[PDB]
């Protein structure tokens, strides 16, 4: 009972951080992605 | 922790299957563009998402971390990872980028 | 400390306060209180703690004796100032929308055995005004279908069935259907205002709910039925339970027709000559309306003119629903169209005299029936009892009388 | 039962829904004649209801007009309750009128299912519960009101005094006693549904009925003098069960019980 | 003798239906009297949770007891305004109705053609499958 009480928080602990972190990371692109087409949502009025 | 969060973490999609949450996200399905029903907000045990004895919790929780001291280090361990499960019930989940989503407009973004 | 003096003394302050502004501009000033209750209380009251019975049912009680206050509020009509929503508005709409609708379809839902149950288990026999907890309990229920049958009576009319209308008409699957229960306060004997106000919701929901009312009933359907029918024949019953009854039986063929053959309930025979006849069964609703309209009883029970409007509304809707099945089983009755046009042959006191204007409703009904009649039955097939009593009817001048 | 011309003999609580004012019912005339007609079953009391007979069991055997099924379930009622079987027969035939929640047909099923046919024997045993109560609760409205200048039928409740008053108190103590001495039922004397929870629901209505009777003869001698040999009887009775609290069955006492045993103190002081 | 063979057959079904409750009776008691003074198994504390599901299922107000019962009252007063519903008996000119019919038979025909091939080809595959 104790070695499987320990593996199941070990893995909870690594989840509780792992989701936070690649969430953040998949922001980082998400982020730059709407960072460049808002510039070019600034752009394309600075030409028409 | 783990267990009030993954418990909230299934609500939320059966909820989603045969309950209220699926609600706001059913009636944009309909077929109507000029004067509509109105709109209500059921929740029944959804509303139990608001309790005092979740914030109460959570001080309960924050103030262990306060009183746990330094060489604690493995309690405070445990308890830094009770709090990131804690605020996973206050995390929003993942919405689909639906091209009738990115219709909803400036204005109903501000007045729902 | 689970313990609510103050709450208590609350609860009593804003129903006195409310019932006090009446005639008054400062209704505005209580909204907060009102809505702390209608939000902060009323979803919470059942989930806390008590130290004493009895003590959640008088809060429910005064919760609901405050809304039951605000749902029976007057407005002294104008129409033309300020842009405010009244204090009886926001509790319409927060009753319409929120867990606070939920809470009274809740208290509704507590059943008819559940308070036979508290009553067989009190160390007493209370006195008329004695609150006991099964009295108190009648208290509350009978305030949840009041203020429920008040939402239903000022809601704006709108083309949108709110929560409160769906959770009064939806199937909770793991729990009892809730018309059911509803329908099921016939069996309560202790209060006949009880079963008075759950036909009066039943009225309602047979003409706002998406789906049939017998099917609700299921299994026991012809169980309420057979209870329905023995209050409606039963000679010490309350005079307003046969009217509700009567009145929730017409509805039965204005809008529920899988609810009105089972209360016709016609037994019906082949005929030698290919034909099919149709007769009143056992449990043929039609008996005890038979019995409410006849002279040679009449003469001997006084059918108060309330009740006989009920009957004859009831006879009204059979004719203009075309009703045929049930219409020609009672064109074979004998005495069907002397009973039946009785108070045509009666006399009225003038206009200008209190008369019961159910009387005059009575009459009225009595006409649309007669009208319909001679219309459908094109000029042949028409009964004879009719055919002379509208001879009769003009051999007394009856034309002049109701002319002048 | 319901399409033959017999002259049906109303239940204690149809009477009680009269006497409350909570019928439709509102001439003297109508209250009067139906006092006059069922004063003996408040004068019987709650030996009204009587132990198995024969003869009884005989009767009801022989008769041709209630369907065998319904004797079969009466003479089942009759060991269960401790009651005569036309009794038992009539009690059925009131419930299959009041309070069974189903329809005339559905009586059929449940005298076939087993399971059913004692699930009716229960709620036939709390309908018996709520009768006797109400023969009781009759007797105290008669004594609460025939004395009130507002009350509607004051003469109709003093013109049913008078024809109780002079064998009623006797017989109420002689119930009081007979309700404190018997011995608790048994799965043999009764049968195999007398387990030990509806041996303590039982015993809750005899503590009941045994203050309740206390309650009327205490609203008696409110109004009428108590006689100096009546008083030594009393005081006798009350010091051999010990005020309430000695019962033949106080075995059976648990703390929801004790409040109608300090109730039966009350009345006995 | 074609209504001859519908009525031996509308005798022998329900001669079939008395011999399978016979069977199912008879089955019943052997079982409970092959298991007599044993403790519930496992295959029938299984039997029993599939067996108290289904009379589940059939009992629910609103599964197919009640749903059947409606049906019986909406068909019944549907019929009695269906016998009021005069007749606006229209016109179809009578080359339409023959054109109509053609229609008809060539697809009625086409159809019979489906309903050949589907059995021929199920047919000839069992002749690879053996």
């Amino acid at each position: 009972i104790q070695g499987f009480l320990k593996n199941e928080k070990d893995n909870a602990l690594l989840s509780a951080i792992e989701e936070s972190r690649k969430r953040t990371f998949g922001m980082a692109e998400e982020y730059h992605r709407e960072s460049m087409l808002v510039e070019w949502e600034q752009v394309k009025q600075r030409i028409l | 922790t783990a267990h009030l969060s993954q418990a909230v973490l299934t609500e939320q999609k059966e909820t989603s299957v045969l309950g209220p949450a699926e609600a706001h996200y059913a009636f944009m399905l309909d077929s109507c563009f000029t004067s509509p029903p109105p709109e209500e907000n059921p929740l029944v045990g959804f509303a139990s998402i608001g309790d005092s004895s979740l914030y109460i919790i959570l001080k309960k929780l924050l103030d262990f971390i306060l009183k746990t001291g330094g060489g604690f280090q493995r309690v405070r361990t445990h308890l830094y990872g009770s709090l990131l499960y804690y605020l996973q019930i206050a995390q929003r989940p993942d919405e689909p980028d639906t091209l009738e989503a990115a219709k909803k407009t400036m204005w109903e973004r501000l007045t729902a | 400390q689970g313990e609510y003096g103050v709450t208590i003394a609350f609860l009593r302050l804003i129903t006195t306060l409310v019932k006090g502004q009446l005639g008054s501009t400062q209704s505005q000033g209580l909204v907060p209180c009102v809505m702390f209750v209608l939000k902060e209380m009323l979803p919470s009251y059942h989930k806390w703690r008590y130290n004493s019975h009895g003590v959640r049912e008088q809060i429910g009680c005064l919760i609901l004796e405050l809304i039951h206050a605000i749902l029976n509020l007057c407005h002294e009509t104008d129409l033309h100032s300020s842009h405010t929503p009244s204090l009886q508005f926001l509790c319409i709409c927060s009753l319409a929308y929120t867990e606070a609708g939920q809470t009274v379809i809740n208290i509704m839902g507590i059943g008819v055995d559940t308070i036979d149950m508290v009553m067989a288990a009190q160390p007493r026999s209370d006195g008329a005004e004695g609150q006991g907890q099964g009295q108190l309990l009648i208290k509350t229920v009978k305030l949840a279908f009041s203020v429920t049958n008040n939402v239903i009576r000022l809601k704006p009319p709108s083309n949108v069935v709110s929560p409160l209308e769906q959770a009064l008409s939806q199937h909770g699957a793991h729990g009892n259907n809730l018309i059911a229960v509803l329908a099921k306060y016939i069996y309560h004997k202790h209060d006949p205002a009880l079963p008075r106000l759950a036909i009066q919701l039943l009225k309602r929901l047979a003409t706002v709910a998406p789906m049939s009312v017998y099917a609700c009933l299921g299994n026991d359907a012809a169980a309420i039925r057979d209870a329905f029918l023995t209050r409606l024949q039963s000679k010490i019953e309350d005079m307003r339970i046969k009217v509700m009854i009567l009145e929730f039986l017409t509805v039965a063929v204005e809008t529920q027709p899988g609810l009105i053959e089972l209360f016709l309930n016609l037994e019906v025979k082949d005929g030698s000559d290919g034909s099919k006849e149709f007769s009143l069964g056992m449990w043929s609703c039609l008996h005890a309306v038979l019995e409410l309209i006849d002279s040679q009883q009449q003469d001997r029970y006084w059918c108060p003119p309330l009740l006989h409007r009920a009957a004859i509304a009831f006879l009204h809707a059979l004719w203009q629903d075309r009703r045929d099945s049930a219409m020609l089983v009672l064109r074979t009755k004998p005495k069907f169209w002397e009973n039946l046009t009785s108070p045509l042959f009666g006399t009225l006191s003038p206009p200008s005299e209190t008369s019961e204007p159910s009387i005059l409703e009575t009459c009225a009904l009595i006409m649309k029936i007669i009208c319909l009649e001679i219309y459908y039955v094109v000029k042949g097939s028409l009964d004879q009892s009719l055919k002379d009593t509208l001879k009769k009817f003009s051999i007394e001048k009856r034309f002049a009388y109701w002319s002048g | 039962a319901a399409a033959a011309g017999g002259p049906c003999v109303r239940s204690s609580r149809e009477l009680w829904t009269i006497l409350l004012g909570r019928s439709a019912l509102r001439e003297l005339s109508q209250i009067e004649a139906e006092l006059n007609k069922h004063w003996r079953r408040l004068l019987e009391g709650l030996s009204y209801y009587k132990p198995p007979s024969p003869s009884s069991a005989e009767k009801v055997k022989a008769n041709k007009d209630v369907a065998s099924p319904l004797k079969e379930l009466g003479l089942r009622i009759s060991k269960f309750l401790g009651l005569d079987e036309e009794q038992s027969v009539q009690l059925l035939q009131c419930y299959l009128q009041e309070d069974y929640r189903g329809t005339r047909d559905s009586v059929k099923t449940v005298l076939q299912d087993e399971r059913q046919s004692q699930a009716l024997i229960l709620k036939i045993a709390d309908y018996y519960y709520e009768e006797r109560t109400c023969i009781l609760r009759c007797v105290l409205h008669l004594l609460t009101y025939f004395q009130d200048e507002r009350h509607p039928y004051r003469v109709e409740y003093a013109d049913c005094v008078d024809k109780l008053e002079k064998e009623l108190v006797s017989k109420y103590r002689q119930q009081f006693e007979e309700l404190y001495k018997t011995e608790a039922p048994t799965w043999e004397t009764h049968g195999n549904l007398m387990t030990e929870r509806q041996v303590s629901r039982w015993f809750v209505q005899c503590l009941r009925e045994q203050s309740m009777l206390l309650e009327i003869i205490f609203l008696y001698y409110a109004y009428f003098e108590m006689a100096p040999s009546d008083l030594l009887v009393l005081t006798k009775m009350f010091k051999e069960q010990g005020f309430g609290s000695r019962q033949t069955n106080r075995h059976l006492v648990d703390e929801t019980m004790d409040p109608f045993v300090d109730r039966i103190g009350y009345f006995s002081a | 003798n074609q209504t001859t063979s519908v009525a031996k057959i509308a005798q022998y079904k329900r001669k079939l239906m008395d011999l399978s409750h016979r069977t199912l009776q008879v089955l019943i008691k052997q079982e409970i009297q092959r298991k007599s003074g044993y403790a519930i198994q496992a295959d029938e504390e299984q039997l029993r949770v599939q067996l108290d599901t289904i009379q589940g299922e059939l009992n629910a107000p609103t599964q197919f007891k009640g749903r059947l019962n409606e049906l019986m009252s909406q068909i019944r007063m549907q019929n009695h305004f269906g016998a009021v519903r005069s007749e606006e008996r229209y016109y179809i000119d009578a080359d339409l109705l023959r054109e109509i019919k053609q229609h008809l038979k060539q697809q009625q025909e086409g159809l019979s053609h489906l309903i050949s091939i589907i059995k021929d080809d199920l047919e000839d595959i069992k002749l690879v499958e053996h």
